[PDB]
């Protein structure tokens, strides 16, 4: 992995270097040259990792994780190159500078050989994010925001790191490798009752977990569209991928262990889901809607069945797209009305053709349409948690309503009805932003058709 | 007659972006299928033998495809 | 089997041809109503033979032409299943879109 | 051209719907009194219902008691 | 879409079925059992005596 | 945008109700605001509870499709009581001469397929006869086993 | 006689049959009044400030703003813990977990002991 | 374009159930006031329309003509 | 009630609008045009038959026991025109009706080939243009202390003045674009 | 079904057109002269589907009812059958009553017109359909199960009473 | 130029799917499986050339 | 081209055409139009591409791997070989969904092919499924999401210790 | 289909049905007449009036708008600015 | 449809049961009673593909009409009385479904004759 850090070392001193005219269009040159080549992880076995040095390996996992990133930074340097034009130079190369940081210690985090690097790594990418969601955040409050998603990160993550090297300590290493070939079973105790929890709150807090999922409105909403692409698309998939490593070493405890945890999302992801048809805030709609497709996300990784697991890669690289899109069109619109309110924007079909159809295939995607992604990968968690028990097909069979009964909704009111009389300024559509559009669809309709490399390491 | 003006939006953008879409996709699009359709009929494909005795193939060759083995 | 499946899928590919035809325009279609109401009617033609076969013999088949997944132990493949209530279903349906193609070019001229 | 307009009067009618709908009413009514009076079963009645308390005891195995 | 149309026998997963085409020739001509219900050979195995 | 001319608490005394009406654009007699139960309503006035299917279309509104003037106060579930969502509009018949004529029908029509059910109907005949010990090897049964044969007779 | 029209919560009283408007004292008089020159002044402001060629963008609705941030910001500055919301959350926010949660144990329990008895089909139950 | 009304005295009360609803109001006292506006829904070519069964029986003379004619063919084609 | 010029509905209003209901519900429980006509006869007798009336509480609990009766006797399903609210084609174009200031975002490739129309555009736009600032000066004297009372507006009184706020009424989208 | 119940909605449709837009029934009448072809094919496919002999409906409708009472089944879902079918004749003549016969309503501008190709062209096609495919599909399928013969003749006649009556 | 209609639409994607089917599809095993046809007692087939005898002797009704 | 041993089918049987009627078929026309339109220019081009293949040819072998003490005879905490003994456990699993595959198809298309008469002439195809899926779920059934060769040997130790009751139980 | 409509058989449409009413006389009927002031009616002839221009033209007039209907070019305009004629 | 009555606001113990019937032995007062002959071999009749519910006594008309369904392309309406004969066939089936019933209705009502006969004389 050492080709493709190097790449972003030299990034940061391309846009260090470039004139004030030329850093978006270089950075986006070579951000998606980078992206290219991105795609030679792709040389795994069904029974194998890809491992390259002591300190870096890849399997079937991780790599469709590194190739999102790495394919959505350029578009966020798209979408974020708008609402900086009247920003300083040096403030929009900081801007930029931010960026490649948290890509490179994105694809540093995701290939972390051992757990401690991992986790070190994973508490490294708070900074970035909390620099821009305090800084170019838009909203007054946006102070409260960073505050509430640093604490919960840091409280959930320090009893994780107590955890971690306790259990070097106790064993002798962390190494995933290792740990998969020196594996041993933890007991029924309430030592193992501790550990369990020390190993999970951090991840099911940056999932998030009902409950502890209110760092999301609010970060979700007053961010900046880059900061809350990366919120969306990439630290919920961080989290969940370190919960996917640590569930191996947490045997056979969570199988007695997991029950509140599992109905705490089995209710939630119902309610949380009425909060949609409830919402005035668009972003916030998007937010709860990323909110249940990570508790379905949690159901699926803490039954540990298969099936499950292949479902839930599957719904998180096709949840991370659908809603990267999704906020880039929330951020359209609050650039061309000027206000985050729903219900003040109507009848945007009969001005912008072009993005009704957009928000039409985003909304279609995000209500799981067959073939796409998204209906993969929750037909396979629905069919694990139906052979988990029979009950809960009613616990998601519900669902199945609520996601269309605010999805469609959200098509509608911003789209079908009488335009307003009082908004005269609804520009046509920048062929940036019909760019940044296509970026984010075309991949997922072309991923439809061969779904086998997003599918999990056991496929 | 009486021909009215129908009042509508701008379409020259919409329609804009979607002709130059078209056009950078196909003008990679068309010499790689025909690249394609080239080692598909005159390169062609490979075929099924057994392992002689005293070889030892490289990894390529465990492959069927010429851009698989490329 | 020569002349029943080539048919069958070439039914289902003049059906879904107009589609790309459509994504694929620059210029504004002369009588595409038109267009797609011709297509309609050559795949009832393209339908109704192997259905008229169909009656002569009592020939089924399945046809799993495109092998798409492998998920562990199941397999998902594009399978078209050519039985009774397929063969004498889709050409009343295609007849009555025929007909619906008619009515509907007569009756929204002004949209 | 065109039909044009009246006002409070019977719209003026061309021969072609005319002679059209006479054409298939009667076609309709050909085919189906061609029907009725060719098949005449599956409407007024196709086989003779035996009736059930009328069969003779000697063939249904019943003793004389 | 070129390259991921073109991966070299994605996970081996194809060679797994070419591996079938051979496995099943082979129990279908000495007559074995299609599969065994054992994984390992149960006469490399010992049990704890209770 | 100001700070004043924003909700704040629930108001006591006369003149910050007064303050409060000035800032809602009502009358001070017909700001009523929710009960102090702590739920978080703050100082929002309780509008009647009308859906805007009631109010009359043929008045010419800012906003036609919500038919709401601009400035107008709207209810605090106004997301509730669109037009394409729940509506209050009155009915030509009383709703509880309305529900229970839908459940004793419903009622009584479940009872009376109960009452099919223990009761069938059916032709006075036999039943079907079938060859080869009532199709036993055609069922999938085992052909290296003999079942007890049935034979049908002549009648 | 006639069947007399019961308002409930999701069927209103009809405009007509009100008594209320049927009264023609002074004090509804002026309300109606004073109502109307409250909407009149509103509209002017809202088409004197729609109808300027000058102004290209969109017209600020205090209103709108005002009930975005009730509805979102404004709820837990103006909350006080009480009995009444205390039983609402208790009856709300955990009631339906330990029913799930009861419900959830005594199912899987039962299918952990028909499974370990040998008793429930699973004969070609192996997808997972 | 513009199109020319008739006159406006073809259009009275008789020749209708009008008049028959005015008499009985006349009986009882009042009057019609839109016999002539009404008028015209009942003179012309919409006035005798036909009953349920004429509808029904609609082109019967030609068919059982046609059925006669198709099953004379038939029985004489047979030798 | 709820009116835009006056504050109250009197009681020849509700008389009127209780009359108009009544026919419209009549000759929807009476399909057959001489079963409505002649029970349209018999409803403006009965109408005329309190019409002169000297007490205004007689009138007022005869209209209460009235619009009861007529509530009892309404049609569940009353006939609707198509334009009207409630009806098959209400606000169906409404879709279709496109304002006219998008014009104004418009490319000057696709603005080259309406040329005159453009021209007579900008003519209007420059008149608008002209007209709002004495528009407003009218308006301003003619509005007493505490805005106007009533939601009428004032004409335009002097000549070569435009009625004030003009331009989003004459300028409205037509009915079948 | 299908044949019959596309050329209900589709003639239809062409009476809506030809009225203004003109949805509601009770605006109707004097179309029994006016659309001529009109009439012949809602008239048409309101006796296929009421189950006239010898027509599509017949050839499948009546049949059911011919299985519904010598089976082994439950008596009230046969008697809310009957009585549904009863429903259906009752209901196509009333639109047969209201829209074809009578006297005009429309407003006093007719615009009464169909001489349109496609839609002459369109309505003939699913007329010959609604003559003929029920003929020969009923005739055309293979015999996949055993039919109905024995049976006596008040049951025979019930789909035809109840239609009837 | 009267006819083009029928040949850019048809032809061209029966004989693409043709050969796709014929030298693609149909050479991997268990892709088209196709029913056995009906044999009737009396009837002759072409693969092997034994004929079926005839049924029993039918014990008439009418 | 595939082996017939592995996937087996029964040989053909069509009926010859004995006309009846005086009516020609238009199927055979069409049939014979289809041959003379399709199929010939089909075969020339099929002709062509075949010619430019043998023009040149290569091939390609199939990878085979060798036999490793499995995970049975590994000392425990010993990575350098149990690794391979767990590589070959997997490479086993991933064969043996292949050959339950093989089997599912061979059912599938038995079912198909004989239509109707399914429920008597697949008795040996459900069979061999139902023995083939009663081993598979005595084999890799119930592992978890995380298995390993460990998992295996220990749910196989538990099935034997299971089968050791029921014989001393039934002696 | 849909035919245009001019003002001036607007007009020539109002004056026909006006000309069929009973309580009105086809002499001194004009386009500028008030109803009750220079013609002599009542108000429940206004309303019904109203109603019967309502059936005469397929659309809903409201109440509001009703009332001040009150001379045959008053209606004639009312149709003009509902209808969009002159275009 | 009187036997409904019979069985439902009569008595109960003298009409059959359709679910269990016949409950008597066949060999009551049928001497030398015959068996109903196949004429289809079980080979002849499965390789013909006959759906499991059609595969009663009278599958031999349904072999024929579906050959001469086979042969007579496209003149579907030539050989209807094939079609007309196996009708016949399975009426006179019908028929023997039926006398079976009568005959177990009258051995039922006999035996409650005979019960009669035993309450009235013993
Ligand atoms: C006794 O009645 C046997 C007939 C079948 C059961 C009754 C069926 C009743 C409904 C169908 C006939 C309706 C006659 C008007």
């Amino acid at each position: 992995m050492l080709k493709y850090i190097i790449p972003t070392m030299m990034l940061m001193p391309l846009t260090w270097l470039s004139k004030n005219s030329m850093i978006w269009i270089n950075t986006t040159l070579h951000s998606l040259l980078i992206s290219l080549t991105s795609l030679l992880l792709l040389n795994q076995f069904g029974d194998n990792s890809l491992n390259f040095s002591l300190t870096f390996f890849s399997d079937s996992l991780s790599t469709p994780l590194l190739i999102l990133t790495m394919w959505l930074l350029p578009l966020m340097l798209m979408a974020s190159q708008h609402h900086l034009s009247k920003e300083n130079l040096a403030r929009k190369k900081l801007f930029i500078s931010m960026l490649i940081l948290l890509q490179l210690f994105l694809i540093m985090t995701f290939t972390a050989t051992e757990l401690i690097f991992f986790y070190i790594m994973f508490e490294a990418t708070l900074v970035p994010t909390l620099i821009i969601i305090t800084r170019w955040g838009n909203q007054t409050e946006r102070l409260n925001a960073g505050l509430y998603f640093l604490f919960y990160t840091l409280a959930g993550s320090l009893p994780l790191l107590v955890a971690l090297i306790y259990i070097q300590n106790t064993m002798g290493s962390l190494n995933f490798l290792i740990l998969q070939y020196w594996v041993q079973p933890m007991p029924n105790s309430w030592s193992n009752t501790f550990m369990w929890l020390a190993c999970m709150m951090a991840f099911m807090v940056k999932m998030p977990l009902y409950g502890l999922h209110l760092w999301l409105p609010k970060a979700h909403v007053e961010a900046p569209i880059a900061g809350s692409m990366v919120l969306a698309a990439i630290l919920l998939k961080l989290g969940g991928y370190g919960m996917m490593r640590i569930t191996l070493l947490l045997n056979p405890i969570t199988d007695f262990m997991a029950y509140p945890f599992i109905m705490l999302s089995l209710w939630g992801m119902i309610m949380t889901s009425s909060i949609c048809l409830r919402q005035t805030d668009l972003k916030s709609l998007i937010a709860y809607s990323s909110v249940s497709h990570m508790a379905l996300v949690i159901v699926a990784i803490l039954i540990q069945t298969p099936w499950s697991y292949m479902g839930a890669t599957a719904l998180m690289i096709a949840h991370g797209l659908t809603s990267s899109m999704l906020f880039c069109l929330a951020n359209s619109n609050y650039e061309r009305v000027h206000s985050r309110t729903m219900i003040l924007a109507r009848g945007l079909q009969t001005l912008l053709p072009l993005m009704a159809a957009w928000w039409l295939l985003a909304s279609l995607t995000n209500l799981a349409l067959p073939p796409s992604i998204n209906l993969i990968g929750e037909l396979f968690v629905v069919m694990s948690t139906f052979s988990w028990s029979n009950i809960t097909i009613i616990l998601m069979g519900l669902n199945m309503v609520i996601t269309a009964l605010y999805s469609l909704y959200m098509l509608i009111t911003t789209q079908r009805g009488k335009h307003t009389h009082h908004i005269n300024n609804i520009l046509p559509s920048f062929t940036r932003e019909n760019a940044l559009m296509s970026l984010h669809m075309l991949p997922l309709l072309l991923l439809s058709l061969n779904p086998k490399i997003i599918l999990g390491p056991l496929y | 007659g009486k021909r009215l003006f129908i009042i509508k939006p701008s379409g020259f953008y919409d329609k804009r972006f979607l002709k130059l879409l078209r056009f950078y996709i196909l003008l990679t699009g068309i010499p790689v299928v025909i690249g394609i359709t080239l080692i598909n009929v005159f390169i062609g494909e490979a075929e099924l033998a057994e392992i002689p005795e005293g070889y030892v193939p490289e990894h390529w060759e465990y492959f069927k495809h010429p851009i698989s083995r490329w | 089997m020569n002349l029943f499946s080539s048919l069958t899928l070439v039914t289902l590919i003049l059906l879904t041809m107009p589609i790309a035809a459509i994504n694929f325009n620059t210029h504004k279609f002369t009588n595409y109503p038109l267009y797609v109401k011709t297509t309609i009617s050559c795949a009832f033609i393209t339908s109704m033979i192997p259905t008229m076969m169909f009656i002569h013999t009592g020939q089924e088949m399945i046809i799993s032409n495109w092998h798409w997944l492998t998920i562990q132990t199941l397999k998902l493949s594009l399978s078209f299943k050519m039985d009774f209530f397929s063969m004498m279903f889709v050409p009343v349906a295609l007849f009555v879109t025929w007909s619906i193609m008619e009515f509907s070019m007569w009756y929204m001229h002004s949209d | 051209a065109h039909i044009e307009p009246r006002y409070r009067q019977f719209p003026q009618l061309t021969r072609s719907q005319v002679i059209q709908a006479e054409f298939f009413s009667a076609t309709m009514w050909f085919w189906i009194l061609w029907r009725f009076w060719h098949d005449s079963d599956a409407v007024l009645g196709h086989f003779p219902y035996p009736d059930p308390s009328q069969w003779t005891d000697e063939e249904l195995g019943i003793p004389p008691d | 879409s070129t390259f991921v149309a073109y991966l070299p026998d994605y996970r081996m997963q194809e060679w797994a079925r070419r591996e079938a085409e051979r496995l099943v020739k082979y129990r279908e001509a000495h007559g074995l059992p299609l599969m065994e219900s054992n994984c390992f050979d149960p006469s490399k195995i010992q049990l704890p005596e209770d | 945008i100001t700070k004043d001319m924003l909700p704040g608490p629930y108001p006591k005394t006369p003149e910050e109700r007064a303050a409060a009406a000035k800032k809602y654009n009502m009358r001070v007699e017909d700001y009523e605001p929710y009960p102090d139960d702590g739920m978080g309503y703050g100082d929002y006035p309780k509008l009647p509870d009308r859906s805007q299917q009631e109010r009359d279309p043929w008045y010419d509104w800012d906003h036609p499709d919500l038919r709401l003037n601009w400035g107008e106060p709207m209810h605090w579930d106004l997301d509730m009581y669109i037009r394409n969502r729940v509506d209050t509009s009155p009915t030509p018949v009383n709703w509880n001469l309305m529900c229970k004529h839908l459940f004793g029908f419903v009622a009584f029509m479940l009872f009376m397929f109960w009452v099919g059910e223990t009761y069938p109907t059916y032709q006075p005949v036999g039943p079907k006869q079938y060859p080869y010990n009532n199709l036993y090897l055609e069922r999938g049964g085992d052909p290296n086993k003999e079942p007890e044969p049935v034979v049908h007779y002549e009648i | 006689s006639f069947p007399k029209y019961e308002p409930s919560r999701l069927a209103s009283l009809p405009t007509t049959l009100d008594p209320a408007e049927y009264d023609i004292s002074s004090e509804t008089r002026k309300a109606q009044a004073e109502r109307l020159a409250i909407r009149s002044r509103l509209k002017r402001e809202y088409q004197l400030q729609y109808n300027d060629p000058s102004r290209r963008g969109v017209v600020e609705d205090p209103a709108l703003i005002r009930w975005t941030c009730a509805r979102s910001a404004n709820v837990y500055p103006n909350f006080r813990p009480n009995t009444k919301t205390s039983l609402l959350g208790a009856l709300f926010g955990i009631g339906p977990l330990i029913f799930w949660y009861y419900v959830f144990k005594t199912d899987r329990d039962r299918k952990e002991k028909l499974i370990q008895e040998g008793k429930l089909d699973r004969t070609f139950n192996i997808s997972y | 374009s513009k199109m020319e009304l008739p006159d406006y005295k073809q259009w009275k009360i008789e020749g209708t159930p009008l008049e028959t609803v005015q008499e009985k109001l006349a009986a009882r006292g009042l009057r019609d006031p839109w016999g002539r506006n009404e008028a015209w829904r009942y003179m012309g070519g919409f006035a005798n329309n036909v009953s349920f069964v004429g509808a029904l029986l609609k082109g019967f003379k030609w068919g059982f003509a046609a059925f006669v004619v198709a099953v004379g063919a038939e029985y004489y084609l047979e030798s | 009630a709820f009116l835009p010029s006056a504050a109250y509905l009197t009681h020849q209003q509700k008389v009127l609008q209780l009359y108009k209901r009544a026919l419209r519900h009549l000759e929807s429980r009476c399909v057959h045009r001489d079963k409505y006509r002649y029970f349209a006869c018999l409803l403006r007798a009965r109408f005329d038959e309190h019409k002169n009336e000297k007490d205004m509480v007689k009138a007022t609990q005869l209209l209460r026991e009235a619009e009861k009766e007529f509530w009892h006797g309404q049609h569940p399903q009353p006939y609707i025109f198509p334009e009207s609210p409630g009806g098959t084609s209400y606000e169906r174009y409404e879709c279709y009706k496109v304002p006219e200031w998008c014009l104004d975002d418009w490319h000057p490739s696709e603005k080259a080939m309406y040329p005159d129309y453009f021209a007579k555009r900008e003519q209007w736009k420059k008149l608008r243009r002209e007209s709002w600032e004495r528009e407003v000066k009218q308006l301003q004297e003619e509005t007493p202390v505490g805005g106007p009372r009533t939601e009428a507006l004032p004409p335009a009184r002097k000549q070569g003045d435009l009625p004030p706020l003009w331009w989003h009424i004459v300028t409205r989208p037509r009915e079948r674009p | 079904h299908a044949f019959f119940k596309a050329m209900l909605f589709m003639c239809s449709g062409s009476i809506i057109h030809s009225l203004n837009d003109e949805q509601d029934i009770r605006k109707m009448g004097g179309l029994f002269k006016a659309m001529p072809f009109t009439t012949t094919a809602l008239i048409i496919g309101s006796l296929a589907l009421t189950g006239m002999p010898f027509l599509t409906g017949f050839y499948s409708k009546d049949l059911i009812i011919e299985s519904a009472n010598t089976s082994y089944t439950n008596a009230w879902a046969l008697l809310m059958t009957l009585v549904a079918t009863s429903f259906t004749a009752i209901y196509s003549t009333r639109i047969i009553f209201f829209a074809l016969l009578g006297q005009p309503r429309f407003p006093t501008l007719i615009n009464i017109n169909e001489n349109n190709p496609f839609l002459i062209n369109s309505i003939k096609r699913l007329l010959i359909g609604s003559l003929f495919a029920g003929f020969i599909i009923s005739n055309n399928i293979p015999p996949m199960t055993i039919p109905q013969m024995t049976m006596p003749h008040y049951l025979k006649m019930t789909a035809l009473t109840v239609t009837i009556l | 130029r009267h006819s083009i209609f029928a040949f850019t639409h048809v032809l061209i994607p029966v004989w693409i799917i043709h050969y796709y089917l014929k030298y693609h599809v149909t050479t991997k095993p268990y892709t088209i499986v196709e029913k056995k046809p009906r044999i009737f007692p009396g009837d002759t087939i072409l693969e092997t050339g034994e004929v079926i005898p005839p049924m029993k002797e039918f014990p008439d009704q009418h | 081209s595939w082996d017939k041993d592995v996937y087996p089918e029964p040989p053909r049987r069509t009926p010859a055409p004995s006309p009846q009627t005086s009516l020609p078929n238009p199927i055979t026309y069409l049939t014979k139009a289809f041959d003379l339109l399709v199929d010939r220019p089909v075969t020339l081009v099929r002709e062509f591409i075949e010619r430019q293949h043998a023009k040149n040819k290569y091939y390609y072998y199939h990878r085979e791997f060798r036999r490793v003490p499995d995970i049975t005879e590994c000392h425990e905490k010993d990575v350098l070989c149990m690794f391979e003994a767990e590589m070959q456990w997997k490479r086993d699993y991933k064969v043996d969904q292949e050959i339950v595959n093989i089997i599912q198809e061979r059912l599938k298309a038995c079912q198909q092919r004989e239509g109707e008469s399914h429920r008597q002439n697949c008795a040996k195809e459900l069979q061999q499924f139902t023995q083939v899926v009663k081993a598979y779920q005595d084999r890799y059934h119930d592992l978890g999401a995380h298995y390993s060769a460990r998992k295996c040997l220990a749910k196989q130790k538990q099935r034997m210790l299971a089968e050791r009751k029921a014989t001393k139980e039934a002696a | 289909d849909a035919p245009p409509l001019t003002l001036e058989g607007i007009k020539d449409r109002v004056l026909y049905v006006l000309k069929l009413y009973d309580k009105i006389d086809p002499e001194k009927l004009s386009v500028n007449s008030h109803f009750m002031k220079d013609l002599g009616l009542d108000s429940l002839d206004q309303v019904e009036i109203i109603m019967a221009m309502e059936d005469e033209f397929g659309f809903e007039i409201p109440d509001i708008d009703a009332e001040k209907l009150m001379c045959p070019q008053e209606i004639v305009d009312y149709i003009a600015d509902k209808k969009d004629v002159y275009e | 449809g009187a036997h409904l009555a019979r069985r439902y606001l009569g008595d109960a113990s003298v009409e059959p049961e359709p679910l269990r019937m016949p409950t008597f032995p066949p060999d009551y007062g049928f001497p030398e009673r015959k068996e109903r002959e196949m004429v289809a071999t079980q080979q002849e009749m499965n390789d013909a593909q006959l759906v499991l519910q059609q595969r009663d006594y009278c599958a031999h008309y349904l072999i024929r009409f579906l050959k001469c369904k086979r042969d007579s392309f496209p003149n579907f309406l030539a050989c209807k009385h094939e079609q007309h004969d196996w009708d016949y066939c399975e009426h006179l089936d019908y028929v023997k479904r039926m006398k079976e019933f009568e005959r177990e209705r009258r051995l039922l009502q006999r035996k409650k004759r005979r019960e009669q006969r035993e309450a009235d004389m013993a």
